């Protein structure tokens, strides 16, 4: 099974855009979302929430998330 | 009865004759077969080219014996 | 259904012998044929090619009579070569390649009676020294585009390395037949013995070309060192007092010293240096 | 627990199926781009070109209804290209094998085995494209449909889907199959029968089946055989740098066009990610030096794979 | 750090002169 | 001497032959027991195309060697 878990961005919202066309600086983001490899280290991690990464944070793929 | 003619492609042909059948006859039968125009097609046997009015049977010819096919050519 | 893949593959016999038998019959259209085999549905080989007789209207030429190709061919597979047929070829002199409204029609019965024969042409008097004009045709029937379709489906990129030329795209070309593309097959054997061609005897190697001659050429050639080095330096004085713009048309006219006299130097020295060796070589080698 | 650990970790079929329900939960896309071009479709090279362009936009999307909209606008499209609109079904539903073997077969045309063998003919190619390493009993299914032998349309697809499906396993039945298909030395077949041996022969180094293969290569009097296998005897090679030197200097000894073209393949696949110094020398070498123009390319082609770790070193040379 | 200035200065001696290589070919076929 | 030739068929057939034999002479055999022209053939061997100017000694043939043949359709 999978938690609803959310994070943000720290950064400009177009830095991740994903615009299919025809300022915050906080967009948040939900459990799995297109981020862009080169922007992986610039995500803020889910220090809000009671639930942890046991994985470095900052990577790529599947992490276990602990709850806390 | 019957005769073979073959040609310069190792291509070789069969046809249901009678000795009474003319050369105009077996030029027709061959058209009928493969479509050639008979003036394009010429015939050869025994180091004799053919002509159209003579028979099988004046050509002495006998059970499947294989006549030559040869092509005309020209550019222009 | 036809592609855009198929490679014809022709001999270096074939290659000499159409070369000199259409250069023959320079002012007019020679015929032959050529022979060969269907190795498989995407390639052809051409092995060999023998002339024919004709009488020559004054715009084409008409093959005299077939009893001569009926002997010829089994005349040769008494000693092997039994391949059959496979295509035909005429030359254009200096016209460019393509099928005349009449050559299409003699393809037509080459065509009937096999349907994967070919059509060639050569250009004897514009190939030079490399890019011999050769090419390959085949016809297309009309029906396909009365459906609205093209012929060779296509899979490869394989087939467009090539365009053809405005004078061959003038003349009928895509709207009634196709060309193939064509490469040279070879083997070491025969590449390795035609590389003679200007080898030469051993001997020419040591000759000591007529030392009373010799003196008479160089100093020959000094004369005009001399007279050329007395009319450099006008042409040194004047580098610059008039624009650089014109000064190329300054040369065309008239030769200049620089460049004319170089070459004497070159002529010199290359002949000089091996005057001299061949002596030491041949005062050492004998006795 | 322990038990079901061995399908969680090393199955992995929870991690593709997650992939899955990723890409479809979060499909983002505009087909007004591919309407764009519907109407400048104006030859079968460039519906082809549509049709494979596509299917990238919808990998495991399993959405297809462009076709179904489009589906008589697709029957203007003939022959070979039949069999590669099927294959590109394969693209739209990689992963989902759950009930892959089921979703194909609702379309295959097996009990119809049309005389445009094509239609069925890519339909074992696409299923190899869904089990791209998940094989399992999916690789003997193809096996045994291999033993009909039908006709070499089909021995292509079969022989593609096959070799995809069970690449890099070294399985013996395969590789005996694949030898005994090469053999008949047919021009279609052939060379799909050398792809499928080097997936399958993947990275093995195999020194036997090596020999067995350049035999052949030796002496046909077919091209596209040369022209597929060129790939194989790369293949089969990867990785193992110095120790192929021995293949490499036989290969680019070779006086057949092909064979030189497949030694630049080979050095490139033996060095990935390694700048060696004398893979890089030589391969730059006979660019410069070679005769035949598709050697020529293929040796500056090579340069990506060696030199891959360090982009910012290509613009320099 | 201290140890890449050694490795990358090894590292760039190694690619120069390999640029020789292909330019000292390259003029050779170009005038044949 | 036993060889071997598996036909394209699959069906593999046993020629009895001897060094001192030549290939020409196999395709004799050949016809006689499968009835095929002799023009109507490839003799494969795994590897280069057999020549009928040649002995069997010549391609170093021994006991129980196999060999694949393949059909020689020309025109159509």
């Amino acid at each position: 099974k999978m938690p609803k878990v959310q994070y943000k961005s720290n950064c400009k919202p177009s830095t991740f855009a994903y615009p299919a066309p025809l300022e915050p600086n906080f967009q948040l983001l939900d459990n799995p979302a297109r981020v862009m490899p080169a922007q992986l280290k610039v995500l803020t991690m889910p220090e809000t929430c009671r639930y942890q990464p046991f994985k470095p944070l900052s990577i790529g793929g599947i992490i276990i998330l602990k709850d806390t | 009865m019957q005769i073979f003619v073959k040609t310069l492609t190792g291509k070789t042909i069969t046809l249901e004759v009678e000795p009474s059948d003319t050369i105009e006859n077996v030029k027709a039968k061959i058209q009928d077969k493969e479509g050639i125009p008979p003036d394009q097609q010429r015939l050869i046997f025994a180091g004799k080219q053919l002509e159209d009015g003579r028979t099988l049977s004046d050509y002495n010819i006998q059970r499947e014996s294989t006549l030559h096919l040869v092509l005309r050519l020209r550019g222009g | 259904a036809v592609d855009t893949a198929e490679q014809v593959y022709i001999s270096s016999l074939a290659l000499l012998k159409m070369l000199k038998h259409g250069r023959a019959g320079v002012p007019m259209e020679v015929m032959g044929l050529m022979l060969g085999e269907f190795v498989d549905d995407y390639t052809v080989r051409v092995i060999d090619v023998f002339a024919m007789p004709q009488s020559g209207t004054g715009v084409s030429v008409e093959a005299v009579d077939p009893v001569f190709q009926a002997k010829m061919l089994d005349m040769l597979k008494q000693t092997g070569r039994p391949e059959m047929v496979v295509g035909w070829y005429h030359s254009h002199p200096g016209f460019g390649c393509w099928l005349s409204g009449v050559d299409i029609n003699t393809q037509q019965s080459f065509e009937a009676l096999s349907e994967r024969a070919v059509a060639v042409v050569v250009d004897p008097i514009q190939s030079v020294k490399g890019k011999v004009v050769i090419d390959a045709f085949r016809l297309i029937n009309a029906n396909m585009m009365v459906l609205g379709h093209e012929p060779r489906q296509t899979t490869s990129n394989l087939g467009h390395l090539n365009k053809p030329s405005i004078q061959a795209l003038i003349h009928g070309l895509n709207r009634h037949y196709y060309s193939i593309t064509i490469n040279y097959r070879k083997n070491e054997l025969e590449q390795k013995m035609l590389l003679n061609l200007h080898k030469k005897s051993w001997m020419e190697g040591l000759t000591l070309q007529d030392y009373s001659e010799h003196c008479k050429h160089n100093e020959s050639v000094v004369k005009e060192m001399l007279e050329l080095a007395k009319n450099y330096n006008k042409a040194v004085e004047e580098e610059d007092k008039m624009t650089p713009e014109q000064l190329a048309i300054k040369n065309v006219g008239k030769q200049d010293p620089k460049r004319h006299l170089e070459e004497h130097v070159d002529v010199l020295m290359t002949s000089n240096i091996v005057q001299c060796l061949a002596a030491m070589l041949d005062t050492v080698v004998f006795k | 627990d322990q038990t079901l650990k061995m399908i969680k970790i090393l199955s992995g079929e929870m991690a593709i199926e997650l992939h899955l329900q990723f890409l479809i939960r979060n499909n983002n896309t505009d087909l007004m781009i591919l309407k764009n071009t519907k109407d400048a479709v104006r030859n079968s090279v460039c519906h082809t070109a549509t049709v494979i362009a596509n299917s990238f936009m919808h990998c495991g999307t399993t959405s297809d209804q462009f076709l179904r909209d489009n589906l008589e606008w697709l029957a203007r499209a003939t022959n070979w290209a039949k069999f590669t609109a099927t294959a590109s079904l394969g693209v739209i539903h990689k992963g989902h094998e759950k009930e892959a073997l089921q979703l194909m077969a609702t379309y295959l045309p097996k009990d119809t085995s049309p005389g445009s063998a094509y239609q069925e003919g890519g339909g074992l190619y696409a299923l190899g494209l869904i089990h791209a390493n998940h094989g399992g009993d999916i690789i003997d299914y193809l096996l045994n449909q291999l033993k009909n032998a039908s006709n070499d349309i089909v021995r292509h697809g079969g022989s593609l889907g096959l070799g995809l499906a069970a690449m890099g396993t070294a399985r013996q039945d395969v590789y005996d199959l694949l030898k005994t298909n090469l053999y008949q030395d047919d021009a279609v077949t052939g060379e799909a029968a050398g792809l499928a041996l080097g997936l399958v022969m993947l990275g093995s180094k195999n020194a036997q089946a090596i020999e067995d293969m350049v035999g052949y290569a030796q002496e046909t009097q077919h091209e596209k055989i040369l022209r597929g296998l060129a790939v194989g005897i790369a293949l089969v090679m990867y990785g193992r740098m110095e120790e192929a030197d021995a293949l490499i200097e036989s290969l680019c000894r070779d006086k057949d066009p092909i064979l030189r073209r497949s030694g630049m393949y080979t050095v490139a696949m033996a060095y990935c990610g390694s700048g060696n110094n004398k893979a890089i020398r030589r391969l730059l070498h006979v660019a410069v030096s070679d005769v035949n123009d598709d050697v020529r390319r293929a040796a500056v082609e090579s340069l990506g794979f060696i030199l891959f770790r360090t982009p910012e070193q290509c613009p320099s040379v | 750090d201290l140890y890449s200035r050694y490795k990358k200065l090894q590292q760039e001696l190694e690619f120069l002169e390999v640029q020789e290589e292909y330019i000292k070919d390259e003029q050779k076929n170009l005038k044949k």
